């Protein structure tokens, strides 16, 4: 059985029906890529996914128990960055990397930071910053969390090819070891076709 | 010459000695705690931008490790 | 992390060394400000320093109430303190209670020097930070509902203001009672009694009420 | 001619450490002179006695207060007019002598008011016009503080700085309203024995000199905290070594 | 296209209506607040009555005053205002023409409903809408720069109104002044020609100096 | 003579340096991208060319007149899409777009909308739309303008795959009639190197 699976979901936003009964089973180890072909409605399905929207119909699944009771364990095992970075402006960008777990000590400090493309730059103001690098200090959590599973909503936007290519790598061995990644992106992927499975919305 | 002939009558100026002192002490606390702020502050910023080049003299020894 | 979610709010809300001053001296604003208009005679103000007082609080938690729910959607840092492994009233709770650092404490530094301007005597004092330790953060728990409504979704016209103001009433108009019946020395610990009551209400069914306004809020 | 050199901040940091300590040296004996010859070698007046040596303490600071408020109007214009980014420095390095300045002179006078007054403080006249002067010293304090940045900090202070003493007048005569209507009050400020005021004079010098001194200090303060990475601070810290 | 900005401000401020409320009930509360509290003696109330109502709009217009710049930063529309092919203190005069017509119009009209609760007579009731109406443009004008000042910043809270109401302390004495005079069935034509003298000053050097202080907090 | 010239740019700001001595020329319907190192540093470059923000040594001159007197034929030669949407949010795309100068008539309008990929969603509030759509909704904008200067900040940014070829094309059609565009992004262009100018930020 797999880790997250997806059953009989729809969505429904002012007379249009963004998606219908889309069910997906999601194994150990995957690379998931939502293509979609409108700009919102695949950002409202992976927000669903993670459980910031109840579903109207049907439900999403995570070992056997829905969102609405194993939310404890749910949100330990779990990454999402979204269109807005979800970083606040004023704090700096250590501070704001040291809120969530980690991070601290060297071991995992500092070079979090430095992998995304940072040197340099760790202390000035997240306000007094390009704003891809107001998404890289988002994009930076992903070198020293513990979570399983990964939801991100349009990552390579304004980061530059190395900054890109970097990320991919990094998303390589969380895709060895055991681990479910969704990533929806306009620009193409530079990767092997036969390693990423797409689950495209139908109607 | 002096107004106040007495040592101790200018420690006590007819009944209202108390209050004057009072504004004796409230003279001097803040000019002297505004004083002793920015000399340490000097001093501070002196020792940091000291720390700051005990840093990259650090960096300046790792770029020689990573040249050697 | 419920520590570090209120070391996190207070930091967020002071930036610099000498930085506390600025909520200090915006009450001391208000305090100048009322007897500019209403006069210069020092039992009138005796008379009428509960509205005062009070007006000059609700007016200092109102204008810092917004940061709680409203700054927090748009730069989305809201939906992963919704996500952090920690449940929510917890989350909304360390959030109100650093809001109380901004208003509360502060006053209660300030009230025996805005005593001494508006005349009063040590007994006002006593009753006076008695009440305003028992006001303040029920204060801010009952501004934090409608707060927590009018995020949501971009389409409510009137309705939703009702929920955030009016009801001060029954807090407000208990506690101004009470200072203004400990002007002329009488037993006034029957109101202090009911003000601790509903602080403890309020304390008791905010939060879980709050979580899911949130809930509802963002959909 | 040196108008042109004196912009540049190692050379204002030079000219800067010349001045102090002879300054503070003319300072502190210009003060040590006037509150001894006030303070002693000199009789009270008539009707509230003893008390009335506090028209030292309370005098030259009070107006003084009012006169850094002038001179920071002088950066503040500068600093819009021509740009020179080296002027709006000086308005954060004289916002807080002058709210300690005011704070003193409020201080004294509520201090003073006791032996007629009663009530430690009575909503009289003068003392609303320093407190409105400490509220703009708060808010110009908080402005500095409040910028990430330094020199749009500096920039935004010379704004209010001119704000402020654009409608500063119009507030000093509203409040003197109070004064004509609203009962009255006492001539508390300047009643002076006329064969006895050199020692308040000295004070006022005092003052000035005292006032330049910390003025000047703090100048090369923020001119160290501004320049944190450029080669002459890194000059002077190998000097030092 | 002056109209035109303030014909897409007045649409955009009425477009919600959340938060054009809080003003207008905390004028409200706070008048409904005081005569409660004080007490229903008539012979404070004809002399008290003339701060409240100037202070509670005074404290009204600063909670309302916010709305005027903070929004359109996240929006984009001041690096588009800042573009058009009109100098930029025609665009804050008019956008803050349109703050005045949003919230401080509706204190005229709701006048004849603030005066029925508290007493007075025809002719106060005639002299201090008249005074509103001199003096609300006022204050917009004066608190215009310290929202420009404070556009890029995040803080929106206790420094707006430490900037703003000093220099509008001058309006609130001679406001107050006035129609106590006028309860006395004296002329106040002179205080009256002295506010107009000060809505002309306003209206001669604000708008030069917020254009001035909006642009250098942008960049 | 060139209508957008640049004259020795000076830009060292916030205790670093950003670039120096730039004094590049721009005469009648070229095509230009800025260089791309970091996130921004090209943002501070094009609010330096529009005239939001000041030099702090160095100038640029419109038709051989400093902006700061010329700023009226300036502002009605010039529209400006940054990272900001430059939307309001509250109001409908309609007459979002409609704020700008004409629109009204069917004869700049409705197509001005739908040469951009907006059809069918006029009407509809802009706070339950896709943040690239309202990318697209500035986007949109250029159609119904007749600004001879475009200043363009990561236009093709959270933009669908369509949609890069439906920009570059009505770029290049106010390209050849002396339309001066200058350029900032993050994806490449399938345009052939010689007909694009390429001024770098040196070092």
């Amino acid at each position: 059985m797999g880790m997250l699976e997806a059953r009989e979901l729809l969505c429904e936003r002012d007379e249009r029906t963004l998606f219908s009964g889309l069910s997906f089973t999601l194994n150990a180890g995957e690379w998931v890529q939502i293509t979609g072909s409108n700009g919102a409605g695949k950002t409202t399905l992976l927000r669903l996914l993670t459980g910031l929207s109840r579903p109207d119909a049907g439900e999403v699944l995570w070992q056997g128990q829905p969102l609405h009771q194993v939310r404890d364990s749910y949100h330990q095992n779990l990454l999402w960055i979204g269109h807005q970075p979800g970083i606040k402006t004023r704090l700096t960008a250590l501070e704001n990397l040291h809120f969530y777990h980690r991070d601290g000590d060297t071991a995992q400090c500092l070079e979090a930071l430095a992998q995304a493309g940072l040197a340099g730059f760790e202390d000035i103001p997240v306000n007094q910053l390009s704003a891809g690098q107001q998404r890289r200090v988002a994009l930076a959590r992903l070198w020293l969390t513990r979570a399983t599973l990964w939801i991100l909503d349009q990552p390579f936007t304004a980061i530059d090819v190395n900054g890109v290519d970097r990320l991919t790598q990094r998303m390589a061995q969380h895709t060895e070891q055991g681990g479910i990644v969704i990533l929806t992106t306009h620009q193409p992927l530079n990767v092997a076709e036969s390693k990423i499975r797409r689950i495209s919305l139908t109607q | 010459t002096p107004a106040f002939a007495s040592w101790n009558e200018f420690f006590a100026m007819g009944g209202y000695a108390f209050f004057v002192w009072l504004a004796v002490v409230m003279t001097v606390i803040p000019l002297v705690v505004l004083v002793v702020h920015s000399v340490m502050q000097h001093r501070a910023i002196l020792r940091g931008v000291a720390q700051q080049r005990a840093r990259e003299a650090r960096l300046r020894a790792a770029q020689q490790q990573e040249a050697a | 992390m419920f520590w570090r979610i209120f070391r996190l709010e207070l930091r967020v809300a002071f930036r610099h060394s000498a930085e506390i001053a600025n909520p200090l001296w915006f009450f001391l604003i208000v305090i100048t400000l009322f007897p500019l208009s209403i006069g210069p005679e020092p039992q009138l103000l005796a008379r009428i320093a509960p509205g005062i007082i009070w007006v000059a609080a609700l007016l200092s938690s109102l204008l810092a109430l917004e940061r709680l729910f409203r700054d927090d959607l748009q730069d989305g840092s809201l939906e992963q303190l919704m996500l952090l492994p920690l449940p929510l009233p917890a989350v909304v709770l360390a959030k109100v209670m650093a809001h109380w650092m901004v208003t509360g404490l502060p006053l209660l530094i300030l009230s025996p020097l805005v005593a001494m301007l508006l005349g009063m005597d040590v007994y006002g004092w006593q009753v006076m930070a008695l009440t305003l330790l028992l006001g303040t953060p029920t204060l801010g728990f009952l501004g934090a509902p409608g707060v927590a409504l009018t995020v949501g979704l971009k389409r409510g016209g009137v309705l939703l203001s009702i929920l955030v103001l009016p009801l001060t009433i029954p807090l407000l108009i208990f506690a101004t009672a009470a200072m203004d019946a400990a002007s002329m020395h009488l037993p006034v610990d029957g109101y202090l009694a009911i003000l601790g009551a509903l602080l403890a209400g309020t304390a008791t069914l905010s939060p879980f009420a709050t979580a899911a306004a949130l809930r509802i809020s963002i959909q | 001619k040196t108008l042109h050199q004196l912009a540049i901040p190692p050379r204002l940091y030079q000219i800067c450490g010349w001045f102090i300590p002879w300054l503070a040296i003319a300072s502190v004996v210009v003060l040590t002179v006037g509150w001894i010859w006030g303070f002693g070698f000199a009789p009270a007046d008539y009707q509230q006695g003893n008390s009335y040596r506090i028209i030292y303490l309370h005098v030259p600071a009070a107006i003084w207060s009012m006169g850094i408020y002038a001179s920071m109007a002088v950066a503040a214009f500068i600093g819009l007019v021509w740009q020179m980014k080296m002027a709006n420095l000086a308005v954060a390095a004289m916002a807080p002598i002058g709210a300690v300045f005011t704070f003193i002179a409020l201080v004294t006078g509520s201090a003073w008011g006791k032996p007629m007054w009663g009530t430690w403080w009575v909503w009289d006249a003068r003392l609303t016009s320093e407190l409105v002067l400490l509220f703009l010293y708060v808010g110009v304090i908080a402005l500095w503080h409040a910028f990430d940045d330094r020199r749009l900090a500096g920039r935004a202070a010379g704004i209010l700085v001119l704000i402020g003493v654009v409608n500063l007048p119009i507030i000093h005569y509203s409040v003197e309203w109070w004064n004509t209507l609203h009962q009255g009050s006492t001539r508390m400020q300047q009643s002076i024995d006329p064969a006895m005021r050199s020692p308040l004079r000295w004070s006022i010098f005092g003052f000035l000199l005292l006032s330049a001194t910390l003025t000047l200090m703090r100048m090369r303060n923020l001119i160290l905290l501004m320049e944190k990475r450029r080669p002459w601070v890194s000059e002077l810290i190998l000097k030092r070594g």
